[PDB]
């Protein structure tokens, strides 16, 4: 009944056009810098490590959130420096927003 | 070549359309030339009465020897005698059978005879219109009413039990017209037809399945032009009688009639040109009836062409007819000629085939009429300076009127405009874009 | 050259046909240009009453001085006074002769006078419609029924023995219409005609051999447009009265009317453009009556163009008229131009001849309207990106609107699409495929 | 170029004429394309009753809430309840006014009410047809007879002295039809017209000089298609009512109707396409009424397109409507395109402009529909092998369907034949003989 | 009342920094490897081909799902090899998840 | 209870593999080409400019919509030319779709 839009996923690239390897997403709580878990499957059962790594070309694996609680993610390189992105509500709350308001 | 000059007054401002229009010029056919534009005759002074706006006039030949009955301001004039007064109202009307002359306003019915002028005694207070002459006199009661009728050829004695109600309009009644032996009653909602019965108690009867759904706009919006008649309608679309009522007004007459909250209709008689004028707030568009093309009459220095239901004035109490020229001072006459062009051209010339050098003046400033034309770009939304050429003195019947250094036209269409504001008669048959150069002293 | 742009709203999805259509643009004639597309006027606010969906409104000039009678939600408003309530029903109707104002729903008949508003006393419980005003009041009984009639000009007193049965429809009766002195009764199976008799006991009589076989679809599907009338029919084919009933709907209006299980008809008045709207679930296709071409009215941000049997809203209780521009925020206006091409071409250019640079805005974001066009291949089943060109500021009457780097078209036909979504008035006369380059500062 | 493809089903075997024909394809107009061929919608399952050949069905909205009355085999079904039985006969008919539902065969008249179903008591044994609903019920006595009529709205009580004889046909009476207030009685020799009187003893009267000389062929050969009606005639020429009866069948429909000794007529309703089917031994030629061209409906795997007086089946007791596609398995659709050539040519190409790549299938064998064409010499008396081309998968809207190595045609005319037997919807606008080669990935 | 986050769409690029052309998304059913349809417009009317292609620089067109049924997508190059991504619930169920649970 | 999927954001890159700088998203109304506002924070308070700019490597900042009203976005380069993307419902309506239908 409704149209969902598709966005192709990108790679971990530097300020130049080159690709990065060993880039690390650090997923946190809402604004507190305390580590949360990120699951690897369609369900919410198996959680992989919170500092994730990519391949030699910069492929991150399948990353799934838990929509009842907020998240916050950054990017770092292998030397833990040069913060690429930082997004404070990186999740879009489907159930956690409709359950408190609206 | 030959550039198509406009035959109608088409100015529509919905879009920013190119406004081709006629001013004081109408179209008729001929036989030597094909299609011609002719001038409008100047106005004269025929009869003068006491001042005030003339509302309705009347004269014939078989009643009272031909004495001019008029309603100037608030009171009559039979010639120059005063003949009492009239109450105030909206639209006037004069009805007579030869032995008595009635009149009306919005208020009362006043009869007349050889020497007396008193109240006719309508069976109630108000009245809208009176029409019929030959057998009865028929009055229209204001408000939610019916029509009353008098005795035979006796408008001075009405009766209360002599009426006949209508059965289709609940709102009002506004106008009445005698087309044949039948009658035509204009409601605010419908139009009825009532034939002649031949009895004594009730003399008229309705026709069953003849009802038009476009009621009249006001009390003065119905004219017997021809074997049939016209009206205006609940919306501003002038109609025409037939099997079904067809419409004669198009765009550019309909959207201009909304700005005027007052609309009238009347005839102006020319020799086989029965014009049907639609008078409004400032405009006067006469629909010609033989070659049906809209045009525009405009008197100079004013806001509207001065006329009424006859040739009376709207001010100072004057009545005229058509006659001659050089009476109204300045008569403006304006026409349009356009190309609807698409490619960049080299217009080296432009030409008129008018009537040339027939002015009757030898002293004064009008010995050379000197019309003038005007370029345009961008569909007439802005213009250029005038370029004037003379028309020649009297007796010089061989004078080309042309302009020779025009230039380039990179437009959706080259669009010109000509004007003569001068008492000399004016004719136009054709124009020419590019011509050649031959000649023997012309 | 000149590319044929579409004049109707033809979108048929039986096959995958190229969907040429108009949005908020209708066709009329002119005289300077040949055939023109004109914009749709924006909507205003005229009268505001209590909230709820407006079902039926009424005002005239000869009844009660002109007080606006409306049925908003579940209750009247005479101006802003409440005037009781109405029972729930399907389709409303207001009938008056000047001394009393009736109303209806699916349930009951409520009369009115100078100061009281109580039940009129229909001779049984339910009622479908009331039509007639001037002599009688005629009601339609729900179910397998007949029509009742009241006394002369007295809608507050009905009678049980005053009826007249029909003899050709066994199912039901749905609608009634007063065309002339005659009546038109719409059955679910047939259409009858009943003339005026002139008696006292039974005042109407049937016409013998005038029966149409296409009964009406619902209770609100008959409009007196003109000297004759329209209806919808048992199937979704809008008809037209004549000697035999002819049809005016074609493919692309008929197959779209099945998806809506609710169909109405009404008029919208423009200056000599009597539109006949077919309102459905989301669509509104107004059939123009003077130049009969289907088009499409669509209001922005919603699912349907908001209107009813008059200019009332379908929500919040509002009534308007036509007026001006820049009131509804965004007015979308969309038209189509296609080639039906067969050989590979080199389209180097494309051209519009619109009205140019007449916006009245100098502050704000609407100082340049900037319409935009869109390529297509494969008969419009997929499209390309927009290419936008400005229209110019105010006073710049000389600005060509063109696109110059189009390319190759290897198709069953090149097929373009233009759109302006902006309060500025819009006109279009012609398009051009390939033109040349001349000019003087434009 | 453009090869003229046939618009009708013309197969005449008097001579060995070239048999251009349509299969499951009819012609309508459009606006984007000029003239189009469109597919036939697949059949569904709507209502299922007890088995046997369905003879006549009936449902409305104002009788009994809409319960489906059918005559399957030898007995009723009101929904799924049995409701007694019917005697054996030739052609069935269901008549109702809302309070009672009649039925017929060649034998007897059976009435119905709220809870009972017994004999209506026709005034003698046999009956042919019943027509009228709203005022009376009219029955036709078998043999050399007349027509009887019942009381007002009472089909359960007939009378012996209530009849009216005919005066022009001595042989028999076969069918009756209610066109207007008038009646139409079909004799075996003449056709009469009987108007409505308005008395109590005898309610109908004849029209004097309106007698048609082409009597009906059988008891089921008259259909009220429109404002007028059709019939079949004593010979196999389908006629049409007017001032004089004109004929609509031509050669190739008349000479094929002799081989069937059983002929019926009925309507199939499409959106503004009222087909008039002529069902015979194996054929079904529906005469379209808006664009009057003969075509051919043929269901697959059988001997005839299964239908009756409504959408009922001729077997197993099923009723359907039009809907969608991919339900009947295989729908064959075949058309013809010929040249009427005279000189030896080099046909290097052949082209279709169809709808391309809009199949909704992604799994299964129908992901590429793959129509196929077939050469011919010698006016179609022998043929050649198929040449098949695909139509493309879903989303590929740009796929030319062409054949490139045809050769020489030394004939009185090259004559091709196309076929698609596949549930995908199909359209065709034009064909092309020789075209050129341009393109961008198509 | 709620904030929706924006993500810029990427291109089809290889293991190196170069762009790929003719890359193909194959959209399937939930976990079955059976082809489903993908629509091209804001509504759900016109469906383009299930093996989609990009431009010469790797631009995919507007891709819209049907939110009442799940999806699964991959990436391949022109030679039908070197599977770049594979995401088993590539759609986020707005109506199909709230209609069965929650 | 439900799994929300993650997509890594991309950069503004040209037809070649190189990165672009000064790329501009123009956010509009639904289909009208009239400018709307785009907010910079988790809430809906502070709105930055409608022609946004990226960094020297093509980093757009945090971009948040208002889910009760539709949007439409394009991409241009610094010279206002070479339209990269154009998506007509670029927002996915969470509340504005459920409030009118479903």
């Amino acid at each position: 009944m409704a149209a969902e839009l598709h966005i192709t996923p990108s790679r971990a690239t530097s300020s130049n056009g080159l690709n990065l390897d060993g880039a690390k997403w650090f997923f946190y709580q809402t604004g507190t810098t305390t580590p949360q878990s990120v699951y690897t499957t369609a369900a919410l059962s198996v959680a992989h490590s919170n500092p994730v790594v990519a391949d030699a070309a910069g492929k991150f694996p399948a990353i799934y959130f838990d929509t009842t609680l907020e998240y916050r993610g950054v990017l770092k390189t292998a030397d833990e420096a040069t913060t690429i992105y930082d997004i404070d509500p990186i999740n879009s709350g489907i159930l956690s927003v409709l359950g408190t308001s609206s | 070549m030959k550039i198509p000059y406009g035959l109608g007054a088409y100015t529509r401002n919905r879009g920013n359309l190119p406004p081709l229009e006629l001013i004081n010029l109408f179209v008729e056919k001929s036989d030597s030339q094909g299609v011609i534009l002719q001038s409008r005759k100047a106005l004269v002074e025929v009869a003068d009465v006491g001042a005030g706006p003339v509302r309705a006039t009347f004269q014939k030949d078989g009643v009272f020897g031909g004495d001019r009955f008029t309603l100037s301001g608030d009171e009559f004039y039979r010639g120059a005698t005063l003949l009492g007064t009239v109450a105030g109202g909206g639209q006037a009307r004069i009805v007579s059978n030869g032995l008595e002359v009635l009149v009306n306003a919005g208020g009362l019915v006043y009869s007349y005879n050889g020497t007396n002028f008193i109240n006719a005694g309508f069976p109630e207070a108000a009245a809208t219109t009176i029409a019929f002459t030959g057998r009865y006199f028929i009055g229209l009661s204001a408000g939610t009413g019916e029509w009353y009728f008098s005795a035979v050829n006796n408008g001075r004695s009405w009766d209360a039990l002599d009426f006949a109600t209508a059965e289709n309009e609940p709102d009002a009644l506004l106008d009445v017209l005698v087309l044949d032996g039948v009658l035509v009653f204009f409601g605010t909602e419908s139009i009825e037809f009532w034939g002649f019965t031949g009895d004594a108690d009730l003399p008229y009867s309705p026709i069953q399945q003849r009802v038009f759904e476009q009621g009249i706009y006001a009390t003065g919006c119905a004219v017997r032009v021809d074997n049939s008649f016209y009206w205006v309608g609940k919306d501003k679309i002038v109609y025409r009688n037939g099997d079904v009522p067809q419409a004669v007004s198009d765009d550019g007459i309909v959207e201009k009639a909304e700005g005027s909250t007052n609309l009238t209709l009347f005839v102006l008689e020319d020799e086989r040109h029965k014009f049907v004028c639609l008078r409004g707030d400032d405009f006067t568009h006469p629909h010609d009836v033989t070659t049906g093309q809209w045009c525009e009459f405009k008197s100079y220095g004013r806001t509207n062409f001065r006329a009424t239901a006859d040739f009376g004035d709207d001010e100072t109490g004057k009545i005229w007819a058509w006659g001659g020229y050089d009476d109204e001072g300045i008569i403006e006459r304006l026409f349009m000629a356009g190309a609807a062009l698409e490619e960049a051209t080299q217009i080296d010339n432009i030409r008129l085939t008018c009537e040339v050098g027939t002015t009757p003046n030898l002293v004064g400033i009008y010995t050379d009429p000197t019309l003038e034309m005007r370029f345009s770009y961008d569909a007439g939304n802005t213009w250029e300076d005038w370029e004037a050429e003379t028309l020649g003195a009297q007796g010089k019947y061989r004078q080309r009127v042309e302009w020779r250094a025009l230039g380039m036209f990179d437009d959706p269409g080259a669009l010109f405009q000509f004007r003569i504001t001068d008492p000399v008669s004016f004719r136009l048959s054709d124009v020419q874009a590019n011509a050649a150069t031959g000649g023997r002293q012309r």
